[PDB]
């Protein structure tokens, strides 16, 4: 209920329909900025953040108390400020804005481990954190084949699945 | 910018069926939400059916057991077929994308954008027959003005396209809706006003064109 | 079912008027309603979506409003581009249903027609049958009735009409009227004449002929 | 502990003192190193994060650097306002961590002159001998630097237990003060010639003595 | 700005469940993580663990043999540190502090001192340290023996005597009971028609004893 559906297909290209009917994307062929406070009157669909493991995040009064509108109020936001999470919350986030663009955030880049420099769902080049809206945010990764992997973030053993070309 | 182009006009026999295509292009999916709407000659819009991108059809009760919407994703075109054709089915048949395109306040919205160019399906027990065009030779009718048409009678199916002097004469031309005669044959009348001071000095041909029965006929209207 | 019914059925307004079309919904249709404008020989174009949102492109004169069951498309300053037939469409349900349309036309000063008889052609008269056509031209309003007077006797069911859409340049209509017999019944009687009655006419205007000369 | 730094440092008005923190590959090698300022009786105030990065408040004065398994900071211009303890820390990717600290480095400035302790010794009060106890109260004050050793002596020969001595405290005048208590039995206290509080400070000694 | 308000200083003797709270504000509590460092007095800082406000990840320190239990409640923005089965060494100021992977443990609470010792609560005996000098002045005070726990207020003349006074830091005798002394220097001549009395408040026990030092 706390997901923000402010979607708007003003070019009639068909993306917003893909949110509801998956796997129908037409291939034919085909860094991140610091997280923060995003106006939910901008985001379309589930917002995800990656620990690297993925988790949906909800709307919120800037005071921090969760706000249960559907991005309706401008007093309704996604609070996303992150810290690299052995200790913190999540490496980075990704979502779709109102006119259909994939947006992402994360901690600042930089021996080049995910635990030290990871800024979202990207991990290594080619391998990407799989999640039930990957084909929607990163659609060109439809050929990517999805292996079971495990990673350690400063000692913690994590099980997840990575889509890779 | 999705765009739809539709099958050519098919001409069908009562009891038979017809299958109209609607090829999609220019978007981001391999199949879209496609809607089928028919509009009878002169009449209004009549929704028929729809296919979801997962190919889950829903039809209007008016045509349950008669209309079937399928899809060929490979060539990304959807098909509509209406069996048991009565003449009361002779209409224009459109497609459109009934796409979910705006959500706000936690509910989403659909509307028809864009529409195909439409396909005319004519259901009659006639057969393709070309027309006969007869002069409506003028009589001179005052105001300084006259009138001189020519009658395109007995043809099937619609449409016929007439002009005057090969597009040179166009002001004050009035071409009329074709009437369906109980012959099963259509017939219409195109008439033009003209300064009567020109009867006998300006030649007037009317160029009738029936592409269904590929007939180009140019008929001169001199007075009598 | 889920029935959309529009009112009025049709309408005639002067350029710059305020036109008000009403769609009523059979059921509480929540907010899901659309408005299409269609003009003749074209497919419909969307105009307002979700009861009150103007499609990009659509001038600001167009205003959608309403929810529940009583919706209203309004045009604040009817511009000439704006003469067409407006349909509404419901969307609470997946079986879509359309309104009946309301055709808007242009109010206009009254106009006397101009009647013409065209006698059947000889070219038509060496093969088969024979039809005679009366022409009312550039009259307003459209309402006018015409009858056929074979030998001053009257005919019924031998004739069919058709009218032009309101004319682009002078906002008038024109009427055709073809009455039908064969060389049998034609080269038999002597005189007839369509007799037209119109509001722009003080009293009917007959125009006649004679089978010879 | 796990890291090591000199126990002290000295300085003059504006003499850019130095200080060092040394670990292994598992800490200073691949990880960042942070430095803290601790004023007595207060939580530590982070001074430098990353390796050379300073946050708000922190003057252009405080700066640092790292080389190999050594990270070291310079306090640059000196105002005695800096007189404090200073602790270093880094991560430690190993089990030795994941977080390790230093032993701290209290840093004093050389400006102030040598002062000598002014001592007072109180004998058991009549009121305390009534309660079958005896307490000698030796009060060392006004000295500097805050470095003093106290020794109790009975009849001019050493005493070493029942003795309790305080840590120097930087009193108001920015000099120091300490107290030393010897706890005796009334029997002991009367059954000696006299007791003496011997408090020394930078090679020199002052004595104060009491008798029943 | 961001701060951390730790709870007060609890005190209890060995085998005890302390649990100091640590209230956070001025940032997104769940964004960072927080740790704990204790400082037994005089010696250095001892890292003691840290926790995720978000994961629940906890790396407790080896030294503290599974005694610790860091814990947070995202509802109230409070973080906690229970430590069971207490012992003498556990006498320290216990701070909490925010912890980022890049900015370290960066902003610290004020402090929570927590003391263990076999002592119970007991008011002080006060004895007059009477005046036995030669600078035109004299030293006189009064001794505040065998009390528990710290702290002890001491004024002179109900606050009239302000200059000349000096109240020393306390001493922990082997008994577990503290004692301190406060001296005030005074002009040798004035030991008549001007008296000197020391008022001692030991709020933990509710002991006020006001003792007068004569010669
Ligand atoms: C993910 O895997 C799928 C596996 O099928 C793969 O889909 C294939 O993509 C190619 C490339 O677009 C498709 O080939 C097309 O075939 C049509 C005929 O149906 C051609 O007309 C197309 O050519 C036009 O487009 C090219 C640009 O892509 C132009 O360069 C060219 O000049 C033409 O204008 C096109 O070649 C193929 O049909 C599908 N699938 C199959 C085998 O049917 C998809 O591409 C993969 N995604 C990735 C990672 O790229
Ligand atoms: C969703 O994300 C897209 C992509 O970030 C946003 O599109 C960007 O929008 C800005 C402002 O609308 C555009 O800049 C503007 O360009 C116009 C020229 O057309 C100029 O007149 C303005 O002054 C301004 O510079 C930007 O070019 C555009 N970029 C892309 C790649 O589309 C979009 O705004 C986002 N929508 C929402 C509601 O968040
Ligand atoms: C849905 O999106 C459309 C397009 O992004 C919004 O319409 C735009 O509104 C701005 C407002 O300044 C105009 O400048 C643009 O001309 C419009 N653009 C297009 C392409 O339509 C619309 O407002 C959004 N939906 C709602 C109701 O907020
Ligand atoms: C989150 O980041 C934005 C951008 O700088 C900032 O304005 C906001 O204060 C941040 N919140 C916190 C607690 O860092």
């Amino acid at each position: 209920n706390r997901t923000a559906l402010n979607c708007n297909d003003s070019l009639n290209t068909g993306w917003l329909a893909g949110l509801f009917y998956h796997h129908k994307f037409d291939s034919s062929g085909c860094p991140p900025r610091p997280c923060g406070i995003v106006p939910a009157k901008t985001v379309c669909g589930p917002v995800y953040c990656f620990t690297p493991s993925p988790v949906v995040v909800g709307t919120t009064d800037r005071a921090g108390a969760p706000a249960y509108n559907w991005g309706e109020n401008d007093t309704d936001v996604f609070v996303l400020n992150n810290t690299r999470p052995p200790l913190g919350n999540w490496f980075g986030c990704t979502w779709m804005n109102s006119t259909g663009f994939t947006k992402a955030c994360g901690a600042p880049p930089c021996e080049a481990t995910y635990s030290r420099c990871g800024s979202g769902p990207w991990i290594t080049p080619r391998c990407l954190v799989d999640y039930p809206y990957r084909l929607w945010h990163y659609p060109c990764t439809i050929n990517y084949t999805v292996f079971k992997i495990r990673m350690y973030v400063g000692g913690v053993e994590h099980r997840l699945e990575a889509a890779c070309n | 910018q999705v765009q739809l182009v539709q099958s050519g006009a098919e001409v069908k026999k009562p009891g038979s069926s017809v299958k109209v295509s609607c090829k999609a292009s220019g978007g981001t999916l391999n199949s879209y939400e496609i809607t089928w709407v028919r509009q009878a000659p002169g009449q209004g819009l009549e929704w028929m059916g729809g296919i979801t991108p997962i190919f889950e059809t829903t039809y209007a009760q008016k045509f349950q057991g008669r209309v079937t919407i399928t899809a060929d994703e490979s060539t990304s075109t959807t098909y509509m077929e209406l069996s048991s054709l009565r003449p009361e089915d002779t209409a224009v048949y459109y497609c459109a994308r009934d796409g979910v395109r705006y959500c706000g306040g936690g509910r989403c919205y659909n509307w028809f954008d864009p529409w195909g160019q439409g396909t005319l399906v004519t259901v009659s027990s006639a057969s393709t027959k070309g027309p006969s065009v007869f002069p409506l030779a003028p009589s001179s009718t005052s105001g300084g003005t006259a009138a001189l048409g020519c009658l395109v009678k007995d043809y099937f199916p619609e449409p016929v396209t007439v002009s005057w002097n090969s597009g040179a004469l166009t002001s004050g031309v009035h071409t009329f809706p074709a009437v369906l005669q109980s012959s099963g044959l259509y017939s219409l009348s195109s008439v033009v006003t003209v300064p009567s001071s020109s009867l006998g000095t300006q030649t007037y041909i009317c160029n009738v064109n029936h592409k269904p029965s590929n007939t180009k006929v140019d008929k001169r209207v001199e007075p009598k | 079912d889920i029935q959309m019914t529009q009112s009025p059925s049709s309408l005639s307004a002067s350029v710059g008027d305020r036109v008000t079309i009403t769609c009523r919904a059979g059921q509480n249709i929540n907010n899901y309603l659309n408005w299409y404008q269609q003009k003749p020989g074209k497919a419909p174009k969307v105009l307002i979506y979700a009861a009150s949102n103007l499609q990009s492109g659509v001038p600001s004169r167009f205003s959608g409003s309403g929810s529940g069951t009583d919706f209203t498309l309004t045009i604040s300053s009817l511009q000439p581009e704006d003469f067409a037939t407006y349909y509404c469409q419901q969307s609470h349900s997946t079986v879509r249903t359309f309104g009946q349309g309301t055709k808007v036309e242009i109010k206009r000063t009254v106009a006397a027609p101009s009647v013409f008889i065209f006698p059947p052609s000889d070219e038509q008269l060496k093969s088969g049958t024979a039809s005679v056509v009366c022409l009312l031209n550039n009259f307003y309003p459209r309402e006018a009735k015409v009858q056929w007077k074979v030998d001053n006797a009257l005919q019924s069911g031998n004739s069919q009409e058709s009218v032009t859409e309101q004319d682009s340049k002078d906002s008038t209509y024109s009427l055709s009227s073809t009455l039908t017999l064969s060389k049998a019944d034609y080269e038999k009687h002597k005189v007839y004449a369509c007799e037209v009655t119109h509001q722009g006419l003080s009293s009917p205007v007959t125009k006649s002929f004679n089978r010879g000369e | 502990s796990v890291l090591t730094q000199p126990p002290s440092a000295s300085g003059t008005p504006g003499q850019r003192v130095t200080i060092s923190c040394s670990g292994s590959s598992s800490n200073i090698g691949s990880n960042y190193v942070y430095w803290y300022q601790q004023f007595p009786g207060t939580a530590p105030k982070l001074l430098i994060y990353g390796n050379n990065q300073r946050p708000s408040g922190v003057p252009d004065r405080f700066s640092g650097s790292k080389s190999g398994t050594s990270a070291s900071l310079a306090i640059s211009g000196l105002r005695s306002e800096d007189e404090a303890d200073y602790y270093c820390a880094a991560w430690d990717d190993s089990l030795s961590g994941p977080w390790v600290f230093g032993g701290g480095t209290q840093v004093t400035v050389l400006g102030q002159p040598k002062a000598a302790p002014s001592v007072t010794l109180f004998p058991p009060s009549s009121e305390e001998l009534q309660a079958n106890k005896a307490t000698l109260v030796c009060l060392i004050s006004d000295f500097y630097p805050g470095a003093v050793t106290v020794a109790w002596k009975a009849d001019s020969s050493p005493v070493k237990a029942g003795v309790e001595t305080t840590t120097p405290s930087k009193q108001s005048n920015n000099k120091y003060a300490a107290s030393s208590y010897l706890s005796l039995t009334p029997e002991q206290w009367k059954s000696h010639r006299s007791y003496s509080c011997q408090v020394t400070h930078e090679g020199s000694t002052v004595e104060k003595t009491v008798a029943p």
